RNA sequence: UUAAGUUAUUAAGGGCGCACGGUGGAUGCCUUGGCACUAGAAGCCGAUGAAGGACGUUACUAACGACGAUAUGCUUUGGG
RNA sequence: ACCGAUAGUGAACAGUACCGUGAGGGAAAGGUGAAAAGCACCCCGGAAGGGGAGUGAAAUAGAACCUGAAACCGUGUGCU
RNA sequence: UGAGUAGCGAAAGACGGGUGAGAAUCCCGUCCACCGAUUGACUAAGGUUUCCAGAGGAAGGCUCGUCCGCUCUGGGUUAGU
RNA sequence: AUGAUGAGGUUAAUAGGUUCGAGGUGGAAGCAUGGUGACAUGUGGAGCUGACGAAUACUAAUCGAUCGAAGACUUAAU
């Protein structure tokens, strides 16, 4: 129910070794505009 | 050189900006641009903004090309921390920490 | 559930309140020390 | 089939005007997860409106909530009228299809995958 | 070339040392306020309406001080 | 051969916030600079914040303003 | 620290248009749904400006907010019965 | 549960709209005829049909990006 000891700053830190966000998947939108989410379309902002 | 530039006393965590902040320390401007638009966090457009006014401020004080720039440095610190309280069961109130976080962001070109 | 404190602003101003503590010894004692301690509302 | 996060008449409920309003814009703006079971209750309407004879009229009724479509000239129609009367005569070639989905970024609000279901 | 053998290289993260930041308000220095006394006066007012208050009063007015429809003050005798 | 802001009055800015039907209980909170000279003007930004320029002996003295310890939170690295 | 964990306080919403730096959450429209011896309409106690208009979005609002019972400015209560 | 596993990504049957079936229900609507009427009969094993079997590119699986090796020494036979 409780903790019996209180958590050192080592095993907090290695808790969240996997606990990140990743980078997205970020096709280029080619015939006009910037980077785009892939397989999304941007009507404004880019041709695709 | 280096520019750089400063958001102070942020609304938001800072365990939640880190984690969006290192997705983008060491990258080139345009490529950490492009990164901090398809996120869906809620401190990627907070970020976004420091970003870029490091970017202009290099620009406009420095004379640096804004086409050959790396993110050299991107971190959060603490700011100061508003407290509050929440009522619970049978007349108990329980503390709550709204936190902030200043956010800096230096770019550079690499040379000297 | 029904709480204690019912509000009443006849109720009040006859239980407390400056004529009745003015209507005993004991009342003018309560209005006295509170006079000395500088109390800012006197009943 | 999906449960869209509500019960049996919840579901069929906003399904129908889910439905009736694509019939009106042509075009609408939904999740992902409601255009992919649209999808499939709009198609089966357009079949009925292919067929057109008054027993399939009468099913297509059921469905299809009841609103009035004002068009330029000041024509008021229901929207039974107007499929049966220019959807139908529209795709009366395709042999399935009519829709199509298009997806675009997530909201802000919440994260939800937000989707432009259109009518081919 | 094939055998038999020995020993290298990784850091997702962690440890120690160092450098540089933030948070926080200890420490030092300071004093507008207090504490204990000495010497010399004095002690207690009120139906000629007290002690203590409520409302008001400034060109612009919330609070405290000052003042009372003669109201953020009036007259007079001295000082400057 | 009394205290120096957790001390000294509860009170250096108050018998007030606030708590209690009531009698009653009862806080926290000092320091820019010698002088406001308290940052004209330009840039990013809806703003907030910031980078330059300027004032100043000093702005990591910019009003959350003397000094600015520790817990705690980060970024970069030499050995592992 | 526990930990990005428990919780976010009874319920039906969908789409179009608008405004905005920014919209699931604000405004307008259509459809759908819930109460209806009442979730409707009056008068008392009690509270004491919460009422209205224009402006605002730091804090409050268990999310968001362009909105508000929140902040700023200016207004509003009329009796011989 | 998530992740993982497996079937596919146009040189394509992965979802699965459309067409045809299996199975389920049990005789649609409209019209005609009989009956004073409730109703009955015919057209007609009719109509409808989620998840199961086939066929068919009509709608969507676009364009792209990232990661990823270069075979060490010593000795003995060859
Ligand atoms: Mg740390």
């Amino acid at each position: 129910a409780v903790p019996k000891r209180r958590t050192s700053k080592t095993r907090k830190n290695k808790r969240r070794t996997h606990f990140k966000i990743s980078v997205p998947g970020m096709t280029e939108c080619p015939n006009c505009g910037e980077y785009k989410l892939s397989h999304r379309v941007c009507k404004n902002c880019g041709s695709y | 050189m280096e520019a750089k530039a400063v958001a102070r006393t942020i609304r938001i965590a800072p365990r939640k900006v880190r984690l969006v902040l290192d997705l983008i320390r060491g990258k080139n401007a345009a490529e950490a641009i492009a990164i901090l638009k398809l996120t869906n966090k809620a401190s990627s457009p907070v970020i976004e903004k420091v970003l870029m006014s490091a970017l202009a401020n290099a620009e406009h004080n420095y004379d640096m090309n804004t086409d050959e720039l790396v993110v050299k440095e991107a971190y959060a610190n603490e700011g100061p921390t508003l407290k509050r309280f929440r009522p619970r069961a049978q007349g108990r109130a329980s503390a709550i920490n709204k936190r902030t976080s200043h956010i800096t962001i230096v770019v550079s070109d690499g040379k000297e | 559930v029904k709480r204690t404190y019912q509000p009443n602003k006849r109720k009040h101003s006859k239980v407390h309140g400056f004529r009745k503590r003015m209507s005993t010894k004991n009342g003018r004692k309560v209005l006295a020390r509170r006079r000395r301690k500088g109390r800012k509302v006197l009943s | 089939y999906r449960k869209l996060g509500r019960t049996s008449d919840q579901r069929k409920a906003m399904l129908r005007d889910l439905a009736t309003s694509l019939i009106i814009s042509e075009r609408i703006e939904t999740t992902e997860a409601r255009a992919k079971e649209v999808r499939s209750v709009v198609e089966k309407l357009i079949t009925l409106g292919k067929k057109g004879d008054l027993a399939s009229r009468r099913n297509a009724a059921k469905t299809l909530r009841n609103v009035e479509i004002l068009n330029e000239d000041e024509t008021t129609q229901t929207a039974l009228q107007k499929l049966f009367g220019e959807i139908a005569e529209r795709y009366t070639e395709r042999q399935g299809g009519y829709t199509r989905i298009l997806k675009q970024g997530p909201r802000r609000g919440d994260g939800a995958e937000s989707v432009i279901i259109e009518l081919v």
